[PDB]
């Protein structure tokens, strides 16, 4: 199939970047 | 800031207040020992947690006790 | 006079003491009423701080 | 080959033993071992609403207070014994 | 406020310690701000729901991948000559030789060979096509969704349980014992009888026809009339071929004993009878405790009345009900101890009494399963004692527990600790002395001077089970004994056939090397127990620190005074016992693996002769069996063992990296970090960027955990790579 | 005294019937425990003083020793015999059922008693001939009963042990074997093979 | 035949081990003149090897399938010299040493500075105490009966 050519980069490069950016913004937040 | 407590087994030797590397501890008059003195701890916001005071106490078990607690810029010894 | 006489042997009943349930000799007893721990006891063995003398109240020493 | 319908008469014997012989012993032991409790309070009186005893099932017009739970328990014992007897035979 | 939300003290830390300690204290609900008992219980309930959801998702993922990318239908036809496939590989970093090398099985591309034994397990329970696995995966996805939904529901104000509901012990015990064990095991017998037994005889029974197929020709008639012997008549013949109707029978409940001749595993009709019997036993036992129906036992009165009148146990068990009921660490410790014991039992029993078809012939799977379960059991056993110490610190009340069994244990801790020390010293001294004597005797070329001691007691026990290789002739090995005559017509023939056949792992033959390694295992167990028990009992104070209970479970030291006080907490006692647990499990797994490798190669004499001296171990186990593994890639090419060699080196590197955090301590590093701040603040074009958290060295307790995690990960990965590579290179 | 020159336990004053101060292990220290032990001792003695006549008399009439009478029940379909005459109801599950029901009733009836004296010497209807009319004679009778019961218990222990050394033999057979050649047919050979 | 073992004197593998060892020793002797000292040493080694194998054959040891002696420690009277007698001798010697140490420690406990008698031993007192441990079992048992063995 062609699905692994999409989901492997999606889980290895895109989702980690989004999660790390969101988590850094969360931990750096103050009020 | 850390917590520094004094118990009434103190003999008034002054050795703990001479040992502190920041001014945290001082002597006050008292009655209950021959020396008529007891240690007091008014400035515990300046305590670094070194336990030099507890190494100096001659009582069987310490009449001064330090309990480590929430850490701040002063209590971490940071000069950055 | 207050408490044990000088030279007598007493045993310690303070749980946080290094010499708990050990026998020591009385050195002196302070006769002031406002003193909280007037009994001076000395021991043969040193503690972890290399000390061999301590003060106790009248309720933490018994004559043996 | 003993018949299964007759062998189940053990239920009657077990019920007879429970109702006429071992009644006082069981009742006094149950009275001695009271309701389970937590921190000195029973489960219901400590706050648990679903630990309340069903008083409606305790009331039976039997002259000695024989319950339906007793019937169920002694019948279960009788059935277990009868089926053990039935299975042991014909081996 | 800011991250962490649950700690005002941590949220005001101006350094990087705020993040690290915010991560590490998330699941310690007891120490959070404004915490109550009810909130604690409700949070625990929700966390349990989440854990169940995760487990169901994991199993569903395994099944879906096996169905989508595996070779289950090809493996079923010829189980002994096909390699199972775990999943496919899609790595853009691969080269062409790597693409060619990993294309094994019957696949069209790179794949992984499964060593978890799921193929044999699923084939044994009746799954035959890829459509079944898809349905199972869908059902488990639904179950995970249901678990999450149930987890969310009980956190709402309308559906929150109360603390009194959580403390109703008798009702929970009754319900668990009767339904979660008895009914659960009763239903598995139903699945076996209705689906799995017909499948092994060539019969296809599914949802569309299971209401029309009779599992037995006579139906339910024999059950209600008591003629239960009709269900055992006409069992499978010894000429049975698994999965086909050739030589099959009609029985559904037997007590044959032994192994199936072809699959070399337990009979399917024995397991159904076993589960039925245990289901009845669990169903009966779940009627003991008192509920709102007016009959049963009360646990508190059971505990309070078990006091010997002689007074040798003081007040006995009085007050223990509230001690256990009001402490969650006590319950967790009891559960962990029981779980670890049963995990070790599972590991010991699955290798010698296989239950899945064609798993005894798969050599790589058995070793992996054994090692996996033994390591997990060791970790659980450490956790039990850790939580026992945490209970003694946080929850124990001396006044409510006066002079009972629990309080009298703290009274004589010195005797227990000293006797454990004596046992450990004796075992270690003599075992090491004998090993070194044997090594010196071999070095001087005189092997006939060795001290070789026969394990007489274990050989006698084996003979008492029916083994005839030692000539002791006792009990089951005696043909005229009452014990032999009692069961000679029920289970003894098959069991005796299985036990006296030397190609399996049922009661292997033993010698002096087994004796020495068993005593090494005993030494390891005793030393680990000594460390953990000393940590648990001294948790509330000692002569060196009388008031240890005021400082908590985990704290660095009490400073350099009174001679110095590094590693004085109970947490530090747990930290030191992980090294001994790892050592003991390593010894156990080395013994198992070498024995089974020599057995499978058919040269058991090598183990018999070379296991009495340590040079024999080092030369004939580690050096000899690592040749293929270290040749996964060389200046001449690579093969399918390249990943295992890479993981071997990776584990070596991670293990050695842990020594940095263990040998070098904080004050070297805080001084080093202080110069980097100046360097950054004085560097042009870079001082335009500044940090928000002031950078600091790791804490004293942090570095112990970080060093210990690196040590464990390296240990596990290195041994796993070596074991899998060595077994699969030789036997596939 | 059970051993002259030895001190007595404080709780054994010498007033109880058959009291000779024998308690090396101190099992009767607890007053509640010692009260139970007397009842159990009397029950054991009374049960063993009926077994001894029931073991020797059937063997003296040629009906077989006391272990041969139990062999038939291990076989399938074995039927009980009495005085050489098979009994119609001597099937195994008929005997087991009637024994449990009959005994469970009387022993539970004894259990429910709460007067400590009536648990040992209940009196009343179980003494039809009225031998307990005289308190002076009664003490002598109690001493006689206790002294005989312990002897019967020792005899039963001898019965049991002699069977192990000579399997398949009765006590009267062992006595006959000993009487013929006393100086070589005795305990000595068993201890020293 | 305990545990399926065989006597050393009937074992063929034992003889093969002896022959291999002797043959290995003899191949080195051909490198030296017969009169030289190394030849004498090798001759002595060969004789000692033969004597050791003969002695192992005489004592009634048991061999396995590898031709190596095995020890029985279950308490059988036919093999009491393997474990029981050396064990009793070791227990006697260890009790002697421990009793002498305890006696010396008790002897100097009443002095003004008992610590100084531990780093600088009092030789005459120890020498007088050394002989007393020869009867340690009797003294220890009588002390246990009198209740002076355990500190109060
Ligand atoms: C905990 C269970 C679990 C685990 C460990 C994995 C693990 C994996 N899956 Mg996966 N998967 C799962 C459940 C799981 N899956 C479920 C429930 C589904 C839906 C039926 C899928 C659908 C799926 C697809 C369609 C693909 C993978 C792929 C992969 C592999 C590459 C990682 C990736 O792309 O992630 C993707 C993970 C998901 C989409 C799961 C979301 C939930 C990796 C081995 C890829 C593969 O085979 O690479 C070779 C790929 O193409 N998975
Ligand atoms: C696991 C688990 C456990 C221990 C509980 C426990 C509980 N749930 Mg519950 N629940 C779960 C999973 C679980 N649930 C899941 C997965 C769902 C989603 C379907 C729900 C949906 C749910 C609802 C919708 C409700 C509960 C309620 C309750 C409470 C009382 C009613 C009850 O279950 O007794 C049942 C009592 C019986 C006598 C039934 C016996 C069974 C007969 C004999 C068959 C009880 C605390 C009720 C409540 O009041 O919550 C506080 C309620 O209204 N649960
Ligand atoms: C019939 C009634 C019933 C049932 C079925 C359950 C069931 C459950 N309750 Mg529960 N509960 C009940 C009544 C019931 N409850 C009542 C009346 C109360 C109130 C008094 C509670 C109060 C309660 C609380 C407070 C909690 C639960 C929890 C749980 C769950 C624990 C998960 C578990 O045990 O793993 C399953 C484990 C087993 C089946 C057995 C494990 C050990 C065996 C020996 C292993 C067998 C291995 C075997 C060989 C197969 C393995 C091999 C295989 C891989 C091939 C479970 C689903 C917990 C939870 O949150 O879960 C969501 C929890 O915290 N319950
Ligand atoms: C059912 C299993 C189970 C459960 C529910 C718990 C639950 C708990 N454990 Mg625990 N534990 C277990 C098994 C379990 N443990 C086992 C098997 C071991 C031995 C390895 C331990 C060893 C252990 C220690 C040493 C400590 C706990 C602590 C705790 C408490 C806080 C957890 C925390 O902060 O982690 C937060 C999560 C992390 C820090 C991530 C872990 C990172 C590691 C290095 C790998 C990634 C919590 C009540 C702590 C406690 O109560 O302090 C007073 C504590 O100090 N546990
Ligand atoms: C290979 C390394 C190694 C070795 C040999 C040991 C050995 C030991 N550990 Mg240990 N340990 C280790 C690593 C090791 N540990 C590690 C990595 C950790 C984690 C930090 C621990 C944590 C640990 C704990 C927590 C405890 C031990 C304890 C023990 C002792 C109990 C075992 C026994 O019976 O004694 C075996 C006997 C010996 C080793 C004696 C050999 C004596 C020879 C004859 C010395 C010869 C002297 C010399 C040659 C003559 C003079 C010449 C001159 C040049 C010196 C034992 C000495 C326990 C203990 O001490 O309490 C009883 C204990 O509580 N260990
Ligand atoms: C504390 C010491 C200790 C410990 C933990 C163990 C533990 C174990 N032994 Mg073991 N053993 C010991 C001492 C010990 N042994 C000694 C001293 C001997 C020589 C007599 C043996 C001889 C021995 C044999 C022959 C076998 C085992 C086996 C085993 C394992 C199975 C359990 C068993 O059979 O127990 C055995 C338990 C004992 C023998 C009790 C010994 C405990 C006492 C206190 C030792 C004191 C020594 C004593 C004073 C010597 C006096 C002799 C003197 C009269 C000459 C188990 C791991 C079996 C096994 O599976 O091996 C693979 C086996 O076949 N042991
Ligand atoms: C109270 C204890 C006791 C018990 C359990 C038995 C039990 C038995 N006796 Mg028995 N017996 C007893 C006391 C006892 N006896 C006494 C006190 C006497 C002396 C009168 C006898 C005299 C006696 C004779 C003469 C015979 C038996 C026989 C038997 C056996 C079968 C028939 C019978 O009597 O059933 C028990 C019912 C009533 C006692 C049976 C094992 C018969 C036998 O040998 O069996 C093969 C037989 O012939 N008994
Ligand atoms: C001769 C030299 C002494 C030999 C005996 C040494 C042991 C001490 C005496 C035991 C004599 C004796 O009976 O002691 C009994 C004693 C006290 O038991 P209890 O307190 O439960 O009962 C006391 C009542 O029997 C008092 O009437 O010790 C025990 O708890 C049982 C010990 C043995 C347990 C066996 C089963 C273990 C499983
Ligand atoms: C009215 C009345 C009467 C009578 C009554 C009656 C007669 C009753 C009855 C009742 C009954 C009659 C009851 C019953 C019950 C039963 C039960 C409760 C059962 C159970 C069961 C079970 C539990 C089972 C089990 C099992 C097993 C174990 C195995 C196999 C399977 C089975 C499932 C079978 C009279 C006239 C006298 C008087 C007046 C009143
Ligand atoms: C510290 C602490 C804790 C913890 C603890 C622990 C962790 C423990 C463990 C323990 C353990 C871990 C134990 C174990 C045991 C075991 C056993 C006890 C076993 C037994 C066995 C048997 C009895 C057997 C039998 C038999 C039979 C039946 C048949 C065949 C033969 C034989 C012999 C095998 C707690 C929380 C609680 C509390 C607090 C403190
Ligand atoms: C090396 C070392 C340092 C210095 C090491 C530091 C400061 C490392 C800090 C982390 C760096 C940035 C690397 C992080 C690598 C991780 C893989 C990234 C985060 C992973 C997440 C899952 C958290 C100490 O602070 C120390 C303190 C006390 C005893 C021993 C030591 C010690 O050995
Ligand atoms: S605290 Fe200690 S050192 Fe300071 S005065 Fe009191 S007794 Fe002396
Ligand atoms: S702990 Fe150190 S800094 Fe704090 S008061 Fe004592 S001596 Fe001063």
């Amino acid at each position: 199939n062609n699905l692994p050519s999409i989901f492997v980069p999606l889980v290895g490069l895109v989702f980690p970047a989004i999660a790390m950016a969101s988590l850094f913004l969360h931990i750096q937040k103050n009020k | 800031s850390h917590s520094v407590k004094i118990y009434d087994t103190c003999i008034g030797c002054t050795q703990c207040v001479r040992a502190c590397p920041t001014d945290v501890l001082e002597m006050i008059p008292w009655d209950g020992c021959k020396a008529k003195q007891i240690a007091s701890a008014p400035r515990t916001e300046d305590c670094v947690g070194c336990k030099r005071c507890e190494s100096a106490c001659p009582t069987d078990f310490l009449s001064v006790r330090v309990y480590l607690w929430h850490e701040t810029t002063r209590s971490m010894g940071l000069a950055y | 006079p207050i408490g044990p006489k000088r030279g007598s042997k007493v045993k310690i009943l303070r749980r946080e003491s290094y010499w708990f349930k050990n026998v020591g000799s009385v050195v002196a007893v302070d006769q002031d009423p406002k003193t909280r721990y007037p009994v001076v006891v000395r021991f043969a063995k040193v503690n972890y701080a290399n000390i061999s003398t301590n003060n106790y109240a009248l309720d933490e020493v018994e004559e043996v | 080959l003993s018949p299964s319908i007759v062998i189940s008469l053990s239920t009657g014997l077990s019920l007879f033993l429970g109702r006429f012989v071992f009644f006082n012993f069981q009742r006094e032991n149950v009275a001695k071992q009271g309701l389970p409790e937590q921190n000195g309070k029973t489960h219901f009186e400590a706050g648990d609403d679903r630990a309340k005893e069903y008083v409606s099932l305790l009331k039976s017009n039997d002259p000695i207070g024989f319950n339906i739970v007793d019937v169920l328990a002694w019948g279960s014992i009788g059935h277990i014994v009868a089926y053990y007897i039935l299975a042991t035979s014909s081996n | 406020l800011r991250f962490p939300r649950f700690s005002q003290g941590l949220a005001q830390d101006p350094t990087t310690r705020r993040i690290w300690f915010g991560i590490a204290t998330a699941h310690d609900f007891e120490s959070h701000d404004d915490i109550t008992e009810e909130r604690l219980y409700q949070n625990i309930f929700a966390s349990h729901f989440g854990q169940l959801a995760i487990i169901f998702l994991w199993t569903s993922g395994n099944l879906f991948h096996v169905a989508w990318q595996g070779n289950f239908e090809t493996w079923v036809q010829d189980p002994l000559h096909v390699r199972p496939i775990a999943h496919a590989i899609w790595d853009p970093h691969f080269g062409q030789p790597a693409v060619e090398a990993f294309t094994r099985g019957g696949a069209l591309g790179p794949v992984n060979i499964a060593y978890s034994g799921v193929y044999q397990w699923w084939y044994t329970i009746g799954l035959r096509t890829n459509e079944d696995l898809y349905t199972g995966a869908l059902f488990l996805l639904f179950l995970s969704a249901l678990s999450l939904i149930g987890g969310w529901l009980h956190l709402q104000p309308k559906w929150k349980p109360r603390v009194s509901w959580f403390k109703n012990a008798e009702s929970r015990l009754n319900h668990h014992l009767s339904g979660l064990f008895g009914v659960s095991s009763l239903a598995w017998t139903g699945h076996l009888v209705h689906v799995a037994i017909p499948a092994s005889r060539g019969e296809y029974v599914r949802w569309n026809n299971f209401l029309n197929v009779l599992p037995h020709p006579q139906g339910l008639g024999p059950l209600f009339t008591g003629q239960w012997n009709l269900y055992a008549q006409n069992p499978d013949s010894s000429s049975h071929l698994f999965g086909t109707s050739q030589g099959s029978g009609t029985a559904i409940l037997t007590l044959l004993g032994g192994f199936h001749p072809q699959t070399q595993s337990l009979w399917l009709t024995d397991m159904a009878h076993h589960h039925l019997a245990i289901a009845i036993l669990f169903l009966i036992a779940g009627h003991m405790y008192r509920t709102n129906f007016g009959i049963g036992h009360s646990i508190k009165d059971l505990l309070e009345a078990h006091i010997p009148p002689g007074g040798r146990l003081g007040r006995g068990h009085k007050g223990l009900y509230d001690t256990i009921n009001n402490s969650i660490h006590f319950q967790l410790g009891l559960a962990l101890a029981s779980l670890g014991v049963i995990t070790s039992l599972v590991a010991q029993h699955m290798y010698s009494l296989p239950a899945y078809a064609f798993i005894a012939q798969d050599f790589t799977t058995q070793a992996a399963l054994y090692t996996h379960h033994q390591y997990i059991a060791g970790f659980i056993m450490t956790g039990a004692f850790a939580h026992g110490a945490i209970f003694f610190i946080r929850d124990y009340n001396p006044e409510q527990n006066e002079d009972n069994v629990l309080a009298r244990m703290l009274d004589h801790k010195e005797a227990i600790i000293s006797h454990l020390s004596w046992a450990s010293l004796f075992l270690g001294f003599h075992t090491l002395g004998l090993y070194v004597h044997n090594d010196v005797m071999l070095a001087f070329g005189t092997p006939e001077k060795q001290i070789l001691i026969e394990p007489i007691f274990a050989q006698w026990i084996q003979s008492a089970h029916g083994k005839t290789s030692y000539g002791f002739d006792v009990l089951l090995s005696s043909t005229s004994g009452p014990a032999f005559n009692a069961g000679r017509s029920i289970w003894l023939p098959g069991w005796l056939n299985a036990i006296n056949e030397n190609s399996n792992s049922l009661f292997l033959t033993i010698g002096p090397g087994d004796f020495l390694v068993h005593h090494a295992i005993a030494l390891g167990l005793h030393t680990t127990t000594l460390i953990l028990v000393k940590g648990a009992l001294d948790a509330r104070g000692s002569k060196l620190m009388p008031d240890k209970k005021d400082f908590g479970y985990s704290f660095p030291c009490d400073g350099p005074g009174r001679g110095g006080t590094c590693d004085i907490s109970a947490w530090d006692a747990f930290y030191l016992a992980v090294f001994w647990m790892l050592n003991t499990i390593g010894w156990v797994t080395f013994y198992w693996h070498w024995k089974h490798i020599t057995l499978w190669q058919g040269n058991v004499s090598q183990f018999n002769e070379s296991s009495t001296y340590l040079m024999g171990w080092l030369r004939d186990y580690l050096w000899l069996n690592s040749s293929q593994l270290i040749n996964g890639y060389n200046p001449f090419g690579m093969n399918s063992l390249s990943v295992w060699a890479w993981m071997f080196l990776f584990g070596h590197l991670v293990w050695a990296t842990g020594f940095m955090f263990l040998i070098s301590w904080r004050g070297y590093w805080q001084e080093l970090i202080e110069t980097l701040a100046w360097a950054h603040e004085r560097t042009p074009l870079a001082n335009l960027i500044r940090w928000k958290d002031k950078p600091v060295a790791l804490s004293i307790v942090q570095a112990r955990l970080v060093g210990l995690a690196h040590f464990s990960v390296g240990y596990i990965f290195t041994y796993a790579a070596f074991l899998i590579a060595s077994t699969s290179g030789k036997f596939g | 005294h059970w051993m002259p020159g030895e001190p007595r336990p404080a709780y054994l004053d010498g007033s109880a019937p058959g009291d000779f101060g024998f308690d090396p292990l101190g099992l009767g220290e607890v007053p509640a425990n010692l009260e139970r032990y007397k009842e159990s001792e009397l029950i054991h003695c009374r049960w063993a003083m009926l077994a001894v006549p029931g073991i020797l008399v059937p063997e003296a009439l040629g009906y077989g020793n006391w272990v041969k009478a139990q062999e038939w029940a291990a076989l399938p379909g074995g039927q009980a015999t009495y005085l050489g005459n098979p009994v119609p109801w001597g099937t195994l599950p008929t005997i087991l059922a009637i024994e449990f029901l009959a005994i469970a009733f009387v022993e539970h009836q004894r259990s429910m008693e709460k007067d400590p004296e009536k648990k040992k010497y209940p009196g009343g209807a179980f003494d039809p001939l009225g031998y307990s009319k005289d308190p002076k004679k009664l003490e002598e009778l109690k001493v006689k009963e206790i002294k005989n019961g312990r002897l019967a218990l020792l005899a039963f222990v001898g019965f049991c042990v002699q069977q192990s050394a000579y399997p398949g033999t009765g006590p009267l057979e062992n006595l006959a074997t000993h009487l013929a050649d006393p100086w070589h047919n005795n305990i000595g050979d068993i201890v020293i093979p | 035949d305990i545990s399926g073992l065989t006597p050393c004197k009937d074992s063929k593998q034992f003889a093969k081990r002896e022959k291999q060892q002797i043959k290995k020793l003899e191949s080195s002797l051909k490198l030296y003149a017969p009169e030289s000292a190394p030849a004498l040493a090798l001759n002595a080694q060969i004789e000692k090897t033969k004597r050791r194998f003969d002695n192992y054959g005489k004592y009634g040891l048991l061999c396995g399938s590898d031709g190596l002696p095995h020890l029985i420690v279950n308490g059988d009277q036919r093999h009491w010299g393997e474990f029981i007698t050396p064990g009793i001798l070791f227990l006697y010697i260890a009790g002697w040493i421990g009793w002498v140490g305890r006696s010396y420690l008790i002897a100097i406990s009443g002095e003004k500075k008992p610590a100084m008698k531990e780093i600088i031993i009092d030789v005459p007192l120890a020498s007088r105490i050394i002989f007393r441990g020869f009867i340690w079992p009797v003294a220890a048992y009588r002390e246990f009966l009198n209740g002076d063995l355990i500190a109060k």
